[PDB]
């Protein structure tokens, strides 16, 4: 059943579909403003409507 | 925005401060206070 999946093939022509590989180091989401921002009660709630 | 709390400038006041390594001797600004003494040909009383 993994012979039907084209698990044969030449892995050299499978493409990404743009066409461009990636290496992400972002920095992230920590947690400390919104933290901070709750205790002065400034803005509690950064959810928003929509 | 980050509001965060700080010390009200009316509690705090900046003091300057004058840090010296050693005191100035007495003729500090004489390169030779020792040439009253070595050009006293005639004496001193």
């Amino acid at each position: 059943s993994m012979l039907r999946n084209w698990s044969w093939v030449n892995v050299h022509n499978v493409h990404s579909v743009t066409g461009t590989s990636e290496n992400v180091v972002l920095a992230g989401y920590v947690g400390l403003s919104r933290t901070h921002d709750y205790i002065m009660d400034t803005r509690s709630t950064p959810a928003t409507s929509q | 925005i980050k509001t965060a709390p700080v010390v009200p400038p009316t509690e705090q006041r900046d003091m300057v401060q004058e840090e010296r390594v050693g005191t100035p001797v007495k003729n500090a600004g004489n390169a030779n206070p020792a040439a009253d003494s070595d050009n006293a040909t005639e004496g001193v009383v």
